[PDB]
């Protein structure tokens, strides 16, 4: 075995569901009963890039698909953006550290953190269509924290 | 005149350019009971301080000329305060036998537009995901009359509250919906009001701190005398013995950990023994205490004699070794 | 033109009340870039000819996005954007479905929205935005089976002006139908909007501190080449969810440093065995070779509730 993933589909503080829509972006907003299944399911794997109680190291990326999520400064400010893979590779340990997170969990409920910029946490808006992105502030207005549903 | 030192570290720290409103000790004296303080015996009330300095000096207040440090009922009032100010202060009180005198520094603090400043703030404990609860301005009493309303608005950071996913301004209240670890940090509200045509302010900040809920406070968890992992050690082998032990958080909550050889502080006969405490916190403040047994050579006595880790904290704990 | 695709969101509303059908995926409000604004016109797939105009005097286009209140039974379709920069131009797809107001319709216009019982929790109304533009703070007014909920209410909180419904500590008899319903104001019309939510609870799941059981200190060797391994934890529960079983030597990591093919750990065993009790365990193999012939080794498990260790001594 490589690494134990596993599929899960996250959903935010509001209720908001996460689907896709690019591949050049996600999005979180409200998704009716007889729409629920375009929501994203996720392919999280644990890569291991640091060891503490707090902070488990995790990479995810959208599965039956090859993107991964990963942080990038486009302008010299953290930025959320899907980067393709190689099928054959992934899923691995030792990722790239752009491709990094490591879930806080507390009490079911899981920030983010970005393993290359501490501090900065994937967020999204309480508007609704507006996509997911990597965020600076935490508590604020953005939603930082969100509560995951395993799925098979 | 019986007389106390100053409150050294009972210390007053004040914002500059905005209203102060200082009382005099009576924790000293207590002197208050049943309808507060007796002014009837004629024992008049005496301020004056001193500033950095070497000499005391009677207090200006009525020329100020705004009657900016004008004392109205048994207690001083400063509106505004200013940077000037800093300095040591004395109350007394006199009867033609009484005389009393007390003195405490008060340091005035410079404000940053951020919030930022040497003052100390208040740690607020708040639990985590209760249904809402909130906080209140600190100091705000007093300063003004029911009849004016103000205004007034929070600050999380040098970020003003508004919009706030989970946190919201209710007036003097600041309401968290489902306090979450995000809401950690430093807190300031600033309340605005009208007196004789000027506009005063009241800055005044509390640190919040999430932690663990009352809903989930139970008895210490023991970890380590499992019995699925067992203590077994044949003659001589340098045992080590650790009892790791989780424990809910509470507030009154003394956590206490310690072996029991049989029910004496270990040490009984030679019995060579110490104990290593290590311990950890979470993020929501539960405590995790940890404690070990470097050992000598062990005596034909010691695998068939039992001895057992304990804990307790507003609740009772045990856990049974295994040798 | 080009034809961008269909949008994800489709709409299943109530008759009688307002609808905004945005165009998808082209605008977000973002309207930087709409000096000289782009040509935009939507129109149904079966009936191509609108403006899209009016059927009566119902729809129009504002900021957008078109409206329809009230929207009518039988408006039900799909609809087309349009965009045009000489540079470009594409479209893209709303669909819609419109149903009668009776109770009997709800199920299908209902927003799944879960929490964990035995917690606190929040209802948000979806899909208010568009409407939500004023600064009269939203005036909804929650229903739990056509049962209003007054600030009298202990067991639901209507926050003040918002769209959230705070349940205080949820339980099982909390399941079921809700209603936002947003009292609109355009023109000086004056129209309820309703949004059907159904809770779901969910239980709070284990996590276990787990034991590890393998702690003897290598008491065979030979050096036969072949070096057999397990690290047992022992889950009171099942419950092999976040748990990690990482095997380093201590500072090696098994793997990237370790083996350039030496040394590594396949595959994992989630034995279950015992029937109440679930365990997990690794195998770390020298395939071939145990040569250095030493090494501080280090099992580590690790789960959201323990980062724990272990390690042995010098072995035969
Ligand atoms: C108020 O009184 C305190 C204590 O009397 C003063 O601090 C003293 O200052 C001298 C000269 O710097 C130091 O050598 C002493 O150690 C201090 N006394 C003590 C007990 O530490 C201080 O000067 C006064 N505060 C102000 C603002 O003047
Ligand atoms: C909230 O306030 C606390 C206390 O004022 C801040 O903690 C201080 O941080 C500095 C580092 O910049 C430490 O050196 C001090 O020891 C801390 N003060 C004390 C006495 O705890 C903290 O920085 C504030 N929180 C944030 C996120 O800004
Ligand atoms: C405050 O202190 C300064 C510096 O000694 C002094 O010059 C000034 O007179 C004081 N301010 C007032 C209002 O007297
Ligand atoms: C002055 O004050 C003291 C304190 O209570 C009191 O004992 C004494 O009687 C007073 N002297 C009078 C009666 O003026
Ligand atoms: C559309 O045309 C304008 C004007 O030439 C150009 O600035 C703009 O970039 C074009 N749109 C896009 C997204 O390229
Ligand atoms: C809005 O909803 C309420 C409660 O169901 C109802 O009494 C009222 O008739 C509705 N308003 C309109 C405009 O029909």
């Amino acid at each position: 075995a490589p690494v134990r993933s596993l599929n899960c589909t996250l959903r935010d503080s509001q209720q908001k569901s996460l689907v896709m829509s690019g591949p050049y972006e996600l999005k979180a907003l409200h998704l009716q009963g007889q729409d629920m299944e375009q929501q994203v399911v996720f392919s999280m794997s644990f890569v291991q890039g640091e060891e503490s109680n707090d902070k488990i190291p995790v990479a995810l990326g959208l599965k039956e698909k090859n993107l991964y999520l990963s942080c990038v400064l486009k302008d010299d400010k953290p930025t959320l953006q899907l980067e393709s893979v190689d099928p054959k590779n992934y899923p691995k340990k030792k990722m790239e550290k752009r491709f990094v997170f490591n879930k806080i969990e507390i009490n079911n409920k899981l920030e983010f953190e970005s393993a290359q910029f501490p501090n900065w946490y994937i967020s999204t808006s309480q508007a609704e269509n507006m996509p997911v992105f990597l965020g600076g502030t935490k508590g604020g207005q953005d939603i930082t924290d969100f509560t995951m549903q395993f799925v098979s | 005149c019986d007389d106390w030192g100053l409150d050294t570290m009972r210390q007053i720290q004040v914002f500059e350019d905005e209203p102060a409103r200082i009382k005099c000790p009576l924790f000293e004296h207590f002197l208050k009971f049943n309808y507060s303080t007796a002014h009837s015996a004629g024992l008049t009330l005496i301020w004056y301080w001193t500033r950095q300095d070497r000499d005391l000096e009677e207090p200006i207040n009525f020329r100020l000329p705004e009657n900016r440090i004008s004392k109205e009922k048994d207690v001083l009032w400063f509106r505004p305060t200013l940077l000037n100010d800093t300095g040591n202060y004395t109350c007394m009180l006199r009867n033609t036998t009484y005389c009393s005198k007390v003195a405490f520094p008060l340091e005035v603090v410079q404000k940053d537009s951020c919030f930022n400043s040497p003052m100390k703030l208040p740690v607020h404990k708040l639990y985590i995901e209760y249904g809402i609860q909130r906080i209140t301005c600190p100091n705000v009493d007093g300063y003004f009359p029911s009849s004016v309303k103000p205004t007034i608005t929070w600050y999380m950071g040098c970020y003003k509250i508004q919009n706030f996913n989970n946190v919201i301004p209710e007036g003097m209240n600041l309401s968290f919906l489902i306090a979450l670890i995000s809401n950690n940090g430093n807190y300031t509200c600033v309340v605005t009001y009208p007196e004789n045509g000027r506009t005063f302010h009241l800055t005044r900040t509390l640190t919040v701190k999430v932690v663990g809920s009352p809903k989930n406070a139970v008895p210490p968890v023991i970890h380590s005398p499992n019995d699925h992992v067992v203590y077994e050690k044949e003659p001589g082998e340098e045992l080590l013995i650790p009892c790791t032990v989780y424990f809910s958080f509470l507030m009154d909550s003394r956590n206490e950990v310690w072996w029991t050889i049989d029910g004496k502080k270990p040490d009984d006969i030679t019995i060579d023994v110490t104990i290593n405490e290590s311990i950890s916190h979470s993020r929501t403040e539960d405590e995790t205490r940890t404690q070990i047994l470097s050992i000598k050579k062990v005596t034909s006595e010691d695998l068939k004699r039992s001895y057992v880790c304990h804990a307790r904290s507003a609740k009772g704990e045990v856990a049974k070794a295994a040798k | 033109c080009r034809f961008r695709g269909r949008h994800y969101k489709r709409e299943f509303r109530l008759e009688g009340e307002p609808v905004a059908l945005r165009c998808p995926q082209v605008p977000y409000w973002l309207w930087a870039s709409v000096s000289p604004r782009i040509n935009l016109t939507w129109h149904k797939n079966d009936s191509a000819r609108t403006v899209p105009g009016e059927e009566e005097t119902r729809m129009w286009a504002q900021d957008g996005a078109l409206w329809l209140l009230p929207a009518l039974q039988e408006d039900s379709g799909t609809y087309v954007c349009t965009t045009r920069n000489a540079s470009y131009c594409d479209k893209m797809s709303i669909e819609l479905r419109v149903f009668e107001n009776t109770d009997a319709f709800l199920p299908f216009i209902s927003y799944p929205q879960i929490l964990t019982l035995s917690t606190s929790g929040v209802l948000v109304c979806p899909d208010l935005s568009e409407f939500t533009r004023d600064k009269t703070d939203v005036k909804i007014q929650w229903y739990k089976d056509s049962l209003l909920l007054d600030k009298d209410n202990e067991k639901f909180l209507s926050v003040r002006g918002t769209t959230h419904l705070l349940v205080h500590d949820v339980a099982l008899e909390d399941a079921g139908y809700y209603r936002c319903v947003l009292t609109f104001a355009h023109e000086g019309q004056q129209y309820n909007i309703t949004r059907s939510i159904e809770l779901r609870i969910k239980k709070k799941k284990e996590e276990t501190i787990p034991v590890i059981i393998s702690p003897l200190k290598t008491i065979s060797a030979s050096l036969g080449s072949r070096l057999t391994i397990p690290c047992k934890v022992f889950l009171g529960t099942g419950t092999p969810l976040t748990t990690m079983l990482w095997w380093t030597a201590n500072d090696t990591h098994i793997e990237s440093a370790y083996p350039g093919g030496r040394v590594t750990e396949g595959p994992r065993q989630e034995y279950s065995e015992n029937n109440e009790n679930y365990i997990e365990v690794p195998l770390i193999f020298d395939p071939v070779t145990r040569e250095d012939l030493h090494m501080d080794f280090k099992c580590v498990v690790h789960n959201t509730l323990s980062f724990q260790t272990l390690r042995t001594t010098v072995k035969e």
